[PDB]
């Protein structure tokens, strides 16, 4: 679960 | 009693592949599915992938030239982010490291340029990260808003904090998407249905702590996403705006090409984003004479810059759609033209036939031109006057 | 299942008379009708009017030593605002024109010391104009919020716009309170309450395209200001925060004054904000050799810089009180007392005595000092400390 | 009906  | 729309028009814009910044994955996958989604909300639909600062600018104009007075404006944006001195900035794909607001898109300019066309509701649904460019000087002195009481932001993230999507290899997906595809179908007020998404978006494990939904709105009506959409549009102005989205989503009818060698090669097109569009080439007949031939396509307009790894390809998930084998008619040759935002000429390519004749060794090689157009967006002329 | 509350804790300003900008009325009534509202959910309130920066900036220290981990916190200003760079910002009476944000108090810099506290729920009612402070050269450049799914804004205007109150002779109201105050009892949760007031206050005629209610929100439980009060403190904790509460409320006894000359003087107090408080006196008895006989209230602390024009008049309507005839006692000299957050000192006030005798002309003083400690906030000591 |  990455960053935008 | 019974709240009203003119129109449902929505304008949906997922950026991934980033020149300067890390490459996201779910933008494609959330854009597919809002627009289907919409769609059942019976909305005029536009779905947008990997668009440069100038290309944002002009779906913007095309989806601005779509509302008028009474029509439900709704705006999706998926990728890159930034919260400076209260104002929201979507990054586009073609942006420098470091950025600067020069080269994002406001969306309180957007915001402004909707209430100029009197629509009836502007929802903003913004799935991206809200913290400070630090790099940002310039601060825009923007004009105050008007006083409309019907602006909604659905704000995937609070200021100072990151939106984020589940990248697991497979699909990937957004985690704002996660919990508002579940209830986007909802009869609730826009207002209402946004928060028991917040909700259940608290319920989120992986989130927890680092993202929650932030909802801002004056709206004071009981508007709707499932609002119904005036009857019988019989006016000449309603006409002209049912053309004009019309325009934008024609795609090429599926021909056959005979060529000189009496072989048959059937060319089929698929819709996958307003942006996207994906050919397949069927052998349908040869001749006796012929038992060896392979149809494959090149020379597609430079201004597309198609990568020869999304072409030609036995399957269209080998080429990066979305759209899977079940939905595309079996055995082509399928071929995935993404970024249609950058056609301004007419799309014209060969279907490049190379093939064997019995009993000798020699390969031949008969070329045919095909000119399809302007399919989907390319046909709105995004790059027209001086 | 239920989400409830370690405590409720409210705290309001309203400010009207400004040094240097235009007089507001509506402030003092909204006050007192918030106030009684939030006491009946139970709150533990904290009234105070016309207060300038020092004294706003003490108001909000008290308030957060007030709440802890799962207290719900609510903090209501009515006065005058301004929005700059994304920042809300309240205005003191104290301020000069032109002002700027050093001179005022940053909403984003309570709430986060608010979040500081754990605190369960955090409302903020901003009944204030939110326009641009063109004068306004700073930009506070805040460090960001912890995500904490909990904050509430109840704006009775959107940005760049105006709050208005409706100035009739006779009481004046302000419009966001129109609305507010016939549904804030309702067990809703914050933000649906919120929002059904966004409804009814679209249905305003004096206010219509000029003033809307603009709620932003990442709460994400079904939290309400009804929601109830964890029971039983039984803690230590609990208990030292119910004694601070206790200790701004304090009123002096109504004490009977006795005079060298055989006559009665009752002193009562009424109570009318945390900030302000209402002496009356009732001449009770007097001996036959006195006819002739008007007490009257003097030498007041020059901290709290009392209007002659305020003191010693027949009904309490003629001090400026909100309090009418019917709710204090009839027939003494009431004397109006706000501006307790100014005394430093102990209260100390003379009961004058002028008398006349049967048979003689000469006119008698006898005056009698009285000390009544620090009645209600001036307890708190907000000015204790180096 | 005036400003604040």
């Amino acid at each position: 679960v990455r960053p935008r | 009693g019974q709240p009203l729309a003119k129109d449902k028009v929505a304008l949906l814009i997922g950026n991934m592949s980033y020149w300067e910044h890390p490459k996201l994955k779910a933008p494609l996958v959330d854009v597919y599915e809002l627009t289907n989604l919409l769609r059942q909300l019976d909305f005029k639909v536009v779905s947008l992938l990997d668009l440069t600062e100038y290309e944002m600018c002009n779906a913007v104009d095309e989806f601005l030239l779509l509302l008028d007075k009474g029509v439900y404006g709704l705006l999706y944006y998926a990728g890159h982010g930034y919260e400076n001195f209260g104002n929201s900035f979507m990054v586009p794909v073609d942006a420098p490291n470091p950025y600067r607001s020069e080269n994002c898109l406001c969306v309180q300019n957007i915001l402004k340029l909707m209430q100029e066309k009197e629509t009836g509701l502007n929802v903003f649904l913004l799935d991206m990260c809200r913290k400070r460019n630090d790099y940002d000087d310039t601060i825009p002195i923007l004009d105050a808003l008007k006083v409309t009481a019907n602006i909604v932001f659905g704000y995937a993230t609070c200021q100072g904090a990151e939106a984020f999507e589940i990248q697991h290899s497979g699909l990937a997906n957004g985690i704002f998407m996660k919990f508002l595809k579940d209830r986007l179908l909802e009869d609730k007020k826009i207002t209402v249905l946004l928060d028991e998404v917040a909700e259940d978006m608290g319920k989120c494990h992986l989130t927890k702590g680092r993202q929650a939904l932030e909802i801002r709105s004056s709206l004071s009506e009981k508007r709707a996403l499932t609002d119904p959409v005036q009857g019988a549009p019989c006016s000449a102005e309603a006409l002209v705006r049912n053309l004009q989205w019309a325009k934008a989503h024609e795609l090429p009818e599926s021909m056959c090409l005979k060529f000189q060698c009496g072989v048959h090669i059937q060319l089929g097109f698929a819709a996958e984003f307003s942006n996207v569009m994906i050919i397949y080439t069927s052998i349908v007949h040869k001749p006796p004479e012929i038992i060896m031939c392979d149809a494959y396509v090149t020379d597609f307009p430079l201004d597309l810059d198609i990568d020869p790894k999304h072409a030609n390809k036995g399957t269209p998930e080998e080429t990066g759609s979305y759209l899977v084998s079940k939905d595309l008619p079996k055995h082509c040759l399928y071929t995935r033209l993404s970024s249609l935002q950058k056609l301004k000429e007419h799309l014209i390519f060969t279907v490049c036939l190379s093939y064997q004749y019995s009993g000798l060794e020699d390969t031949v090689e008969e070329k045919q031109e095909v000119n399809v157009g302007k399919p989907l967006i390319a046909k709105l002329d995004m790059h027209r006057g001086l």
